[PDB]
């Protein structure tokens, strides 16, 4: 490494950026912001080629004249993503004259996504393949740039891969392109001749098959990278020795520091206590969970908000899950705030579009409720479009001391699961629950419609299921069958069927239009006026309209009225 | 639960005895459950 | 008339009861024949009552197991007025098992009501009756689940007038030997075999034309003939006949030794109207000082599901209970509700609306002053609204003055009710800040009202297109305004209803720290008129429309979710990078 | 109301050559609520 | 149509038959 | 497409027309 180790920094004046001159690694984050007076003649002759590694994230915002990062960051190779910026490890925002990215040497980002948006000159964007840089591409958001109503042509200087079946050349700048290394080394890094360096290395390296000649690696001790640091050196966020952790602890005594599991971490984990003799943390018989919240409030809108509660066990305040965007954040949410058994306050879920379940509270025992929402709610829900399941009630025990539940608009959440809460939580009755907005588009009809007869032909199938009748048989408007040529057991075709006439005239339908010797997946579900039943999906191989509801209700009303009048008791 | 079915039940009970003439018979039999004890009373004396 | 006047009767199980109709001509009531299960057509072959001319309220037949044709029972039953209906119906035939021919070929008019012939298994000959020449509004009648649902009979059509009521000319007939008398419009009075129209004071049928004495049916009836207004020495009665000799005295003395009776405005009525009393001697109402409004509710409630439920409150001014307006079916019942329960001013109890699919306005309570909360709804509500699909107005709140003395209101699933109307009442009704109410997401979600006004600015029409341009509209957050959408309907007739009506989107304009966001609209035929207006689409934690302007030539909601994400990161970025000293 | 890109422009007008400052935010105080020059000069460098 | 009658063979099977197209409407023609 | 500039012909007209998805703003700033 041609330089020392730097902390993160935020750079008005461009001359502030000179501190990067003697730098190799920034273990924090690099933010360059709000130079409103610079112009490209201040960026022609400023280069920092000895920057090796960025740990957390790189953000550039409102910089005038930075048309390319080739000079600034020609050797920045890995942005790992220990600490993110709203689920993102690379954010470039509202750059005015940036047209070409330029950091061709960047290889991997271990954890995170990329946000490049509202950049009015950047165009070298469709030619960078992020599958070779990130593990996921469905989370990135590049939305508004120069190439939303225009194309610069993307003049390549190089490997090509498919977008949607068509191969396109992948390039970085006018003179460089992406290094799509072969799968022989998945991440170790192929060189010019195709040889790959040692497994404990990421991206780029000098001499193949050597732990020492690498520049970026998946720990690192001294001029070489290893899978685990040697016994004399404890792990870091680096492989540091006894000097580093004690030096930081004495400098603070601002974060304290503790040696634990051969890893120098800031604060002792749950149930572990510190003795002043040595920085090793020992188990403590006295219970001691960790999280003080200023103003007693914390809105979990991203990974960064969730990450401040990592290893947390007791929340000394309230949580407001407010995830937006539709991105699957379940795994990260569990990994961050899944250890919080106790929460001293109220829990709220507003406008969580992506949330399909709250199981990521894998250990959640006691919601206390000392402080409550307006209207005195200790569990709340509104506009959770894709929420269909709370904690798995078969094996999860939850306790709520005070407050009442609330459920306004959860279109895919069944009322049965909602009602199952009151039995287990302990709040038998305290209510708030809108019956026509929970599960309104859900197919969670609890009753079972068992199949009875199956007869398959070369182009047709014959189905017959056990009769179903609600307590008032006039409520059964009819039936609805669905089939679809499913490729494996792991949209449907909706049809309408009239109800059978009682007497049993075993109800069923005669399948038609099926192709020979192919499998089909099917189920039939009732429609009723307000119950409801569905047939469990079986597999077999081929060996403005709401006025009709009003008409049926009217038909019941007059027949009901006639009986009430013409039949009189003695 | 007798909810046309009520007509057949009342005819099977009263038969040729006939019906009587001067909430009702729906909410008492269509909604709830009814027996021969509260349905024969609609037959004429 | 060849006979006397009958009370309304219900004909029960055995056929010995039906013989009372033999000497009858007028039934000033209703006729019900019901639940005779052990009968066969051999019991109905030679049972005929031909001297029935007059029925005043309604005829209902139910569960007759022998009858197959009414051509013998009621051969010349000529009119059913409809003074008292049966759930908005004047003729109901229900679950007639072996009935196949309707009969009643001589029936002429039904002055008030609809007809429901439903769930008749063997019945046909139904599509050959033109109900426009029998009653007024065919759109209210409901004939359904007859034999025509599966198999169509072969109508004799004995060969009778044909008129385009369906999609094509069709002959209209009643029986194998009769059909409908479609009298020419020159004569409601009706015409005889030679086509001569009847007297102006008669309807349906007449023996000799231009003679009050030669009529069977007539729009009041004097003792001998029918006249436009009863003579001075004869008062009106039952809305159909003129009787004075000893009637109102005899009924009054009979009731004392039921409905009392009195004379008012040359019309014998059961009870003196509001503000009138009894002098006990002349049997005349007189205006009486001291407010004396009209109606106790024995149940304490009244579900107004039909006209007959509302008609029990005709002339009522004070209700001693609760009203549950529970109208179903989508029929336009607004006209009839105001006539019956419109004089109601004071209600002693709660007023409730549930599943009123048809109701578009609650203004039929034309004089509703005070809703007293005595005997309130369980739940502490004195006004209610649930599952009312087509409710878009409560009152014309520029003129009406309502008072509530007790608990708050509930509003749920009113998809066409604007929230401006709902909130307007709280200021005007008088229930400010006195709660012990409203569902924002389910009020007006289908017909979202746009509060603001988006005035047009420029119009440039041409031979194949048009140029529009309106003033800019920006919310407190410029990012909130997602975009625009323009509508046209090319309706030839002026005064088109609010939101064919094709939708098409437009992006917002740049603010430029404004450009008129109008559109170069194209695709208009060279001469025809067009009706257009623009409306804003915005996100909410507002909204404007242009008035319907007229001119002639010379699952997809994820975009809203995506926009919220765009604001969230930009808001998040600003919060972190800008820190006060 | 100063929201989105407008807020950056306003803070640039106010800051001049002073520059910004470093070491529930500016959105709530100026986008959701009215803001004036008296409380936007405090985001600049001292 | 003839395409429905021969198709009805797969509904009645060997039991035979003789003189919205729902199955209940197709069970009307069967062995009896 | 092509001359079917007729929208530009009507919008510009006597003001001036030269060539140095569709929306009036694009055509308004399209063209002295």
């Amino acid at each position: 490494y041609p330089g020392e180790v730097c902390p993160g920094m935020d750079i008005n004046n461009l001359t502030r950026l000179h501190e990067l001159e003697n730098c190799s690694v920034i273990e924090g984050h690099l933010q360059i912001l709000l130079m409103f007076k610079t112009r490209p003649e201040d960026f022609r002759d400023l280069s920092f080629p000895k920057l090796i590694m960025i740990t957390d994230y790189l953000l550039l915002f409102r910089v005038y004249g930075l048309e390319s990062l080739k000079d600034l960051f020609p050797n920045l190779t890995v942005i790992r993503g220990s600490r993110l910026f709203f689920n993102y490890a690379l954010v470039i925002f509202e750059m005015v004259h940036l047209k070409e990215l330029g950091l061709y040497n960047l290889m991997n980002i271990t954890r995170g996504s990329v946000r490049i948006e509202k950049n009015n000159e950047l165009c070298y964007l469709a030619t960078i393949d992020w599958s070779r840089i990130l593990d996921s591409v469905e989370d990135n958001y590049i939305v508004l740039n120069k190439d939303d109503n225009e194309e610069c042509g993307d003049i390549c200087p190089c490997p090509a891969t498919v977008i949607n079946g068509q191969f396109v050349e992948r390039c970085w700048t006018h003179s460089h392109c992406q290094k799509v290394c072969p799968t022989i080394c998945k991440s170790h890094g192929c060189t010019a001749e195709g040889l790959c360096c040692h497994s404990e290395c990421l991206g780029n390296c000098s001499q193949p098959d050597d732990p020492t000649k690498c520049v970026a690696c998946r720990f690192y001790l001294d001029g070489r990278c290893v899978e685990t640091c040697p016994p004399p050196y404890y792990h870091f966020q680096r492989c540091v020795n006894f000097s580093f952790c004690q030096d930081l602890h004495h400098k603070c005594k601002c974060h304290q520091y503790v040696i634990h599991n051969n890893k120098c971490i800031p604060e002792c984990p749950s149930g572990y206590t510190m003795n002043s003799s040595n920085l090793l943390c020992t188990p403590c018989l006295g219970p001691c969970p960790k999280c003080h919240l200023l103003e007693g409030e914390k809105t979990i809108d991203s990974v960064t908000s969730a990450q401040e509660l990592r290893g947390c066990t007791v929340i000394n305040g309230s949580l407001i899950i407010n995830i937006r965007g539709g991105n699957n954040l379940a795994a990260e949410l569990e990994a961050n705030l899944g250890l919080i058994e106790e929460i001293s306050g109220y829990l709220k879920i507003r406008r969580s579009y992506a949330l399909v379940s709250l199981s990521f509270f894998r250990k959640l025992r006691l919601i206390r409720g000392e402080t409550l929402e307006i209207g005195n709610y200790s569990f709340y829900a509104l506009d959770n479009q894709n929420l269909r399941q709370l904690w798995d009630w078969s094996k999860h025990n939850l306790t709520i001391t005070q407050g009442k539940l609330f459920f306004h608009y959860n279109p895919k959440l069944c009322l049965s699961e909602i009602h199952k809460m009151e039995e287990v939580s302990g709040t038998k009755g305290r209510q708030d629950i809108a019956l026509k907005t929970n599960g309104d588009q859900a197919s969670c009809e609890n009753e079972l419609l068992k199949f009875s007869y199956i007869r398959t032909s070369f182009d047709k199938i014959l189905l017959r299921w056990e009769p179903y009748w609600p307590p008032d048989f006039r409520d059964l408007l009819g039936f609805m069958l669905f089939y679809k040529e499913a490729p494996y057991q792991n949209s449907w075709t909706v049809v309408d069927i009239d109800p059978p006439l009682r007497s049993q005239n075993h109800p069923g339908w005669l399948m038609r239009g099926l192709k020979p010797w192919t499998q089909y997946a099917i189920f039939v579900k009732t429609l009723v006026t307000f119950y409801g039943a569905k047939s469990d999906i079986i597999y077999v191989q081929t060996d403005q309209i709401l006025k009709e509801l009003e008409e049926s209700s009217f038909r019941k009303t007059f027949e009901d009225y006639l009986h009430n009048v013409v039949f009189v008791p003695r | 639960t007798l909810c046309a079915e009520l007509v057949d039940a009342l005819q099977f009970v009263c038969g040729d005895r006939g019906f009587y003439f001067n909430t009702g018979i729906v909410d008492e039999c269509c909604f709830r459950s009814c027996d021969l004890r509260r349905l024969e009373m609609y037959c004429a004396p």
